[PDB]
C-alpha cells in the first residue's frame, strides 16, 4: 500500500491531469478549494477519481469500508492480491500509455481491465476539454480510449474462435475487483459500439431475451399463442434448470412452466405489444366516434392506461442510478422518446380536464385527444425498434 | 456539336432502352388495370373501341398526378339533394378504388423508382462512353 | 433487453395491480443490483480465467506473426543482412587476394 | 424468358421487401393523419365502417399528386353571396397544419429515402438476380 | 456416349486436372508473397555460410603466413 502510494505521489515521468482530477473531488466532497503544494493523495482520494470518471454505481475497492478500516490500521494483509489492476488503474491515470498496455499483458481479468481502461480515457478526454485544458491532452486521451476499446474487440475476437460457450461465461461472469459488475455492462458504459455490436455478443443478448426458454424457430407466433392461450404455453420446449442461468440477486411442473414463460423479456415484450396495440385501438374509438356527457367504457380503460402509463414513468424515475431527485429526473431526461412521453401525459390530463367539463370546453377537449393520437402512432415506431 | 450538349444527346439515346423496359413492365400493370376497372364499371357494353380507349385512357393519366378524384369512389345508391336519385351500384365497385390503389402504389412507388436506379447506376459508363463516342464523331461531323 | 427484463411482468392497466404488490412488498420487507451476471463458482472462475489466458497470448503471438509475414517486414529484415553480408564478402575477397600471393611466393620458394 | 426481362423481374421482386418496410412506415403515418383529420372534421358520428374508409381515402390519394385542393381549408363561419356557410368545428386549422406536416413527411422524406434503399441496394440486387435467372435457365 | 469416346473423355478431363493444379502450384510460386518469403530463407543460409566461410578462410590465412614462415 505504501509503495503504491508513493507510485501515486512521484513527481517524475510525464505530465499528467491527475492533480486536476483530485482537486475536483476534494472540492465536491468538502465545499478547501486548491490542494496545498504539499497534498500527499492518498488512495481514499484515488479511489474517489475512480468514483467521478466511472460514473453511474460503481464501487471500487478503495472507498469500501474494508480498506478504510486498514488504511486507519496502518496508516500480507497490505499486498495486493492481484497487483496487475492496481498498476492498471495507476498507468492509465497518470497518462503513461506504454506501461498500460504492458500491464494488460501481465496479470488477468485482461477483458475488465481494458474496457475499464477505455471508460476511464474517455471520461478524463471529456474533463479535460470541460476545464478548458490542453486540446492535446484530450486528443491523445481519446486515442488512447480507441486503443483500449479496440484491444477489447480483438481479445472477444479471439475467445469467440476458440469456444463460443466460454466466451459467454465471459462476458458476463460478477467481475469481484471491479465493484460486482459485468464485461457487457462495463462496454455499455464504456459506450463502446463495437464490443456490443459484435456477433459474440449479440447472441449473448439473444439468449438473455428468451429466457428460460429453448423455442428459437418461427420466432414471435409461438409466444404470442403462448399470451392468448395459456394451455399452448405447456406444449413448447423449455430450458433446463442449470443451463445459463442469468439471475438478479441470488402440477408443480407446470407452475414452474408458466412462471418461466411469463418472465421472459420476449414474453413481457409481446404482452405489452399486445397491451399498446389494443389501447391505441380503443382511442381510436373513442375519437372517431362521438362521445357523451360522460366517457364511455372504452374511454375510461383508455384513461386508466394513460394514468397506469403515468405511474410506471414516474417509478423509473425513482429506481434509477444517482440519489438526489434532481439527479434523477435529469437522467431520465436524456432519453429523447422519455421527454415526449411526459409531454403527451401531460396532454391527456389537461385535455380529459376540459372534456369533463361542459361546453365548449368538450371540444377543445376532444381537439387535444386527436393530436395525442398523432403521437401514438409515432410511438408505435418505438416497437417497431 | 457543343461539347456538353451532344454527349447529353446520346445519353438520351442510350436511357431509350432502359425506358423500353420500364413501358413494357408498365404496359403489362397498366393495361390489367385498366381492363378489371372497365369491365367491372361497365358491365353491358356492345363491342365498340371505345372500350380499348377507355382501357388505357385514364390509368396512363394516373401516373401523372391526376388520379380523376371525382370518379375514384362515386357516390351511388342512396338519395341526395330537390332530392335527386343516384344510379344504383354496379356489383364489386368497391373493387375499383382497391385495385386502383394496389395499381397507384405499384406504378408511381415501385416502378418509377426503380427507372430512378436503372438511370442510376449505368449512368457512369454511359456517359464515358457517350463522351468517347463524341469525341469520336467530331471527325464524321 | 435490460429494460424489459425489468419492467413489471402485468402489462400498462394490469400494472395497477403490479404496482399494488410492489408498495405492499415495500411495506412489508421493509416493516419486517441491476444487470443479469451469472455468479460463477470459484472452480468455473478459474477454469474462464484460463481461457482468458490462453486467448491473450494467442492474439499477441499472432499479431507477431502476421507482422514477420508482413512483405513488409520480409523486405526490411533482408536488407540489414544483404548489408552485412556485403562488408564481409568484400573482406573476404581482400584476405584471398593475400591468400594467392603468399601461396604464389611459397612455390617460388620451393 | 428474355435475358433483360427475367432479371429485371426476379430484380423487382427482390425490391418487394423494401416497399413492404416503406408501406409499413407509410401505413404508420398515413393513419396517423387520416385519423386526426376525420375525427376533428367530424365530431358527431355514429359507430360506421364509413370512418375506417375515410381514416385511408382521401391521405391515400394524397401520395399520388391530389391534395383535394377544394378541402384542404373551406371557407366557413361566414356569410358569403346569400347563404350561411356552416359554422366551424373546434380546431378545424389544425387540419390543414396536419396536412402540411404529413404531405412533407411522406412525399419528401419517405419516397426520396425509398429512392436511396432502391438505389443503394441496386447493384447487388442486379448480379444475384443476372446469377439466378442463369441459374433457372436449366429448370426453364 | 460410347465407350471410346468416354475413353477420350476421361483422358481430356485427366489433362484438364493436371492443368489446373499445376498451374495452380506456379501461380502460388511466381507470386510476391512466395518469392520474397523463399529469397529470405535462402539469404538466412546464405548469410550462416558466409560466416563460416570468414571463420575458415580466417584461419587458412593464419595457416598459410605461418607456412610462409617455415619456409
Ligand atoms: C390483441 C390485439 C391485437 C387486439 C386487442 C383489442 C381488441 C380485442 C379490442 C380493441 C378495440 C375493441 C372494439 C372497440 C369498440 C367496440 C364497440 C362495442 O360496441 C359498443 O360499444 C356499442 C354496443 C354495445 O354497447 O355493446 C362492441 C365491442 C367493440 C367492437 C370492441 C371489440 C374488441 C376490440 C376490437
Ligand atoms: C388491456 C387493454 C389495452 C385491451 C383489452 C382488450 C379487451 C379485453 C377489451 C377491449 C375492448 C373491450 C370492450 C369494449 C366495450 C364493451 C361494451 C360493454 O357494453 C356495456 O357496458 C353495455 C352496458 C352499459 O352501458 O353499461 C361491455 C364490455 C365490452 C364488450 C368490452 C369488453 C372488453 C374488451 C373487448
Ligand atoms: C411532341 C411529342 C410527340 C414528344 C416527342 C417524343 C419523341 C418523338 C422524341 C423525344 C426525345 C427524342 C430522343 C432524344 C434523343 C435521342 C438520341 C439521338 O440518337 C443519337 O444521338 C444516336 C446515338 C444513341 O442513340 O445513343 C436521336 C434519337 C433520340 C433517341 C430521340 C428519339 C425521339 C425522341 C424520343
Ligand atoms: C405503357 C405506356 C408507356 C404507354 C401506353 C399508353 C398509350 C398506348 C395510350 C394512352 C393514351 C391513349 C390515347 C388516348 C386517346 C385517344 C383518342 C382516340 O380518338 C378518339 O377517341 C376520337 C375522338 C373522340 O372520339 O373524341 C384515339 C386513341 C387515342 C389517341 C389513345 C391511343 C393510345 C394511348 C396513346
Ligand atoms: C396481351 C395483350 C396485348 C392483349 C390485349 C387484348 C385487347 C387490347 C384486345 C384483344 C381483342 C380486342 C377486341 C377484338 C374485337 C373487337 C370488336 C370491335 O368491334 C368493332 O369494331 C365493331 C364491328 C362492326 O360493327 O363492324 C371493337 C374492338 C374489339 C372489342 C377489340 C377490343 C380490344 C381487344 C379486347
Ligand atoms: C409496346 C409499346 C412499346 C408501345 C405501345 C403500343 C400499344 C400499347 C398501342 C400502339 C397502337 C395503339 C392503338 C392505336 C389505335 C387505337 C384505336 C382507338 O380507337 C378509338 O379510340 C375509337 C374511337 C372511340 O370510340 O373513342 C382505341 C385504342 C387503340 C386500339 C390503341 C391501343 C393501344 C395501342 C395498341
Ligand atoms: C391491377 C392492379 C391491382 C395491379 C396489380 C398489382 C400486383 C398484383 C402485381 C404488380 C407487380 C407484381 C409483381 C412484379 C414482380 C414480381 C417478381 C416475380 O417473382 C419472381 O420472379 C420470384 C423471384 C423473386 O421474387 O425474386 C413475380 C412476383 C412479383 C413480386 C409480382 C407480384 C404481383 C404484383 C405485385
Ligand atoms: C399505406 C398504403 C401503402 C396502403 C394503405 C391504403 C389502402 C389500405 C386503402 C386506401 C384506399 C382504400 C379503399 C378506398 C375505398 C374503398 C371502397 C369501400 O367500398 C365502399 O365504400 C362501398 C361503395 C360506396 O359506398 O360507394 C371499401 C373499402 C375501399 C376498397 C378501401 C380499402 C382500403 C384502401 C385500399
Ligand atoms: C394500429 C392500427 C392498425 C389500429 C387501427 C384501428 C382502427 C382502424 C379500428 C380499430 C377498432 C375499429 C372500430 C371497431 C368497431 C366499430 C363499430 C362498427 O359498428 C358497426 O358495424 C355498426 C353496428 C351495427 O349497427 O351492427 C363500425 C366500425 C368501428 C367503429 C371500427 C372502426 C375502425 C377501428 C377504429
Ligand atoms: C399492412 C399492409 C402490408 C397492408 C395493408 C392492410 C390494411 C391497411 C387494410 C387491409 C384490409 C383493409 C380493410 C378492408 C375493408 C374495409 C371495410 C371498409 O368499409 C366500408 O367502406 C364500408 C362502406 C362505407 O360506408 O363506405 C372500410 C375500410 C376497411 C376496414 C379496410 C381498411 C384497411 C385494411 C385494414
Amino acid at each position: 500500500i505504501s509503495r503504491l502510494e508513493e507510485l501515486y505521489n512521484t513527481r517524475h515521468g510525464p505530465s499528467n491531469t491527475l492533480y486536476h482530477l483530485v482537486r475536483d473531488v476534494k472540492k465536491r466532497e468538502y465545499p478547501k478549494g486548491n490542494l496545498p503544494p504539499d497534498y500527499r493523495i492518498s488512495l481514499i482520494d484515488i479511489g474517489l477519481v475512480i468514483e467521478y470518471l466511472m460514473g453511474g454505481a460503481y464501487r471500487c475497492n478503495y472507498t469500501r469500508k474494508r480498506f478504510r478500516t486498514l488504511y486507519h490500521n496502518l496508516f500480507e494483509i497490505n499486498h495486493f492480491p492481484f497487483p496487475f489492476h492496481e498498476l492498471m488503474v495507476w498507468a492509465v491515470l497518470m497518462k503513461r500509455q506504454k506501461m498500460a498496455l504492458f500491464f494488460w499483458q501481465h496479470g488477468e481479468e485482461a477483458m475488465a481491465k481494458a474496457l475499464v481502461a477505455c471508460k476511464l480515457c474517455k471520461a478524463m478526454a471529456h474533463e479535460a476539454s470541460e476545464n478548458d485544458m490542453v486540446d492535446d491532452i484530450s486528443q491523445e486521451l481519446n486515442h488512447n480510449s480507441r486503443d483500449f476499446g479496440q484491444l477489447a474487440v480483438e481479445l472477444l475476437d479471439q475467445s469467440y474462435k476458440q469456444d463460443e460457450q466460454l466466451a459467454m461465461k465471459l462476458l458476463t461472469y460478477e467481475l469481484k475487483n471491479w465493484s460486482n459488475a459485468t464485461c457487457l455492462q462495463l462496454a455499455v458504459a464504456a459506450k463502446h459500439r463495437d464490443f456490443i455490436a459484435h456477433t459474440c455478443s449479440q447472441m449473448l443478448l439473444t439468449d438473455m431475451w428468451m429466457g428460460r426458454l429453448r423455442m428459437r424457430k418461427n420466432s414471435g407466433l409461438k409466444v404470442i399463442l403462448g399470451i392468448l392461450l395459456p394451455p399452448s404455453i405447456l406444449s413448447l420446449e423449455f430450458k433446463n434448470k442449470d443451463d445459463m442461468p442469468y439471475m438478479t440477486q441470488a402440477l408443480i411442473p407446470l407452475g414452474r412452466k408458466i412462471y418461466e414463460f411469463y418472465n421472459a423479456p420476449i414474453v413481457k415484450f409481446w404482452f405489452y405489444t399486445l397491451a399498446y396495440i389494443g389501447y391505441l385501438m380503443l382511442f381510436n374509438y373513442i375519437v372517431l366516434v362521438k362521445m357523451e356527457r360522460w366517457p364511455s367504457t372504452q374511454e375510461w380503460i383508455v384513461i386508466s392506461y394513460i394514468f397506469t402509463l403515468g405511474i410506471e414513468k414516474m417509478r423509473e424515475i425513482l429506481m434509477s442510478e444517482p440519489g438526489k431527485l434532481l439527479q434523477k429526473v435529469k437522467v431520465w431526461l436524456q432519453e429523447y422518446w422519455n421527454v415526449t412521453d411526459l409531454i403527451a401525459i401531460l396532454l391527456f390530463s389537461v385535455g380529459m380536464i376540459l372534456r369533463l367539463q361542459d361546453q365548449p370546453f368538450r371540444s377543445d377537449g376532444r381537439v387535444i385527444y386527436c393530436v395525442n393520437i398523432i403521437y401514438w402512432y409515432i410511438r408505435l415506431l418505438d416497437i417497431f425498434g | 456539336v457543343n461539347k456538353y450538349l451532344g454527349p447529353y444527346v446520346m445519353m438520351i439515346g442510350k436511357m431509350m432502352i432502359d425506358m423500353m423496359y420500364f413501358v413494357i413492365i408498365m404496359l403489362v400493370v397498366l393495361m390489367s388495370f385498366g381492363v378489371a376497372r372497365q369491365a367491372i364499371l361497365f358491365p353491358n357494353e356492345e363491342p365498340s373501341w371505345k372500350l380499348a380507349k377507355n382501357i388505357f385512357y385514364m390509368p396512363y393519366w394516373m401516373i401523372y398526378g391526376e388520379v380523376f378524384a371525382d370518379q375514384i369512389d362515386p357516390p351511388c345508391g342512396q338519395n341526395e339533394t330537390k332530392i335527386i336519385q343516384l344510379p344504383p351500384c354496379k356489383t364489386g365497385a368497391w373493387i375499383v378504388p382497391a385495385i386502383m390503389a394496389c395499381y397507384l402504389l405499384v406504378a408511381n412507388i415501385l416502378l418509377v423508382n426503380l427507372l430512378i436506379a436503372v438511370f442510376n447506376n449505368t449512368f457512369f459508363e454511359v456517359k464515358s462512353i457517350s463522351n468517347q463516342v463524341w469525341k469520336f464523331q467530331r471527325y464524321q461531323l | 433487453i435490460m429494460t424489459f427484463h425489468e419492467r413489471p411482468v402485468l402489462p400498462p392497466p394490469l400494472i395497477i395491480f403490479s404496482h399494488m404488490t410492489m408498495i405492499f412488498q415495500h411495506l412489508c420487507c421493509r416493516w419486517r443490483d441491476y444487470g443479469l451476471k451469472l455468479f460463477i463458482t470459484d472452480d468455473e472462475l478459474k477454469k474462464v480465467h484460463d481461457f482468458e489466458e490462453q486467448c491473450i497470448e494467442e492474439y499477441f503471438r499472432e499479431k507477431d506473426d502476421r507482422f514477420n509475414s508482413s512483405n513488409d517486414e520480409r523486405i526490411r529484415v533482408t536488407s540489414e543482412r544483404v548489408e552485412n553480408m556485403s562488408m564481409r564478402l568484400e573482406e573476404v575477397n581482400e584476405r584471398e587476394h593475400s591468400m594467392k600471393a603468399s601461396l604464389q611466393t611459397v612455390d617460388i620458394r620451393l
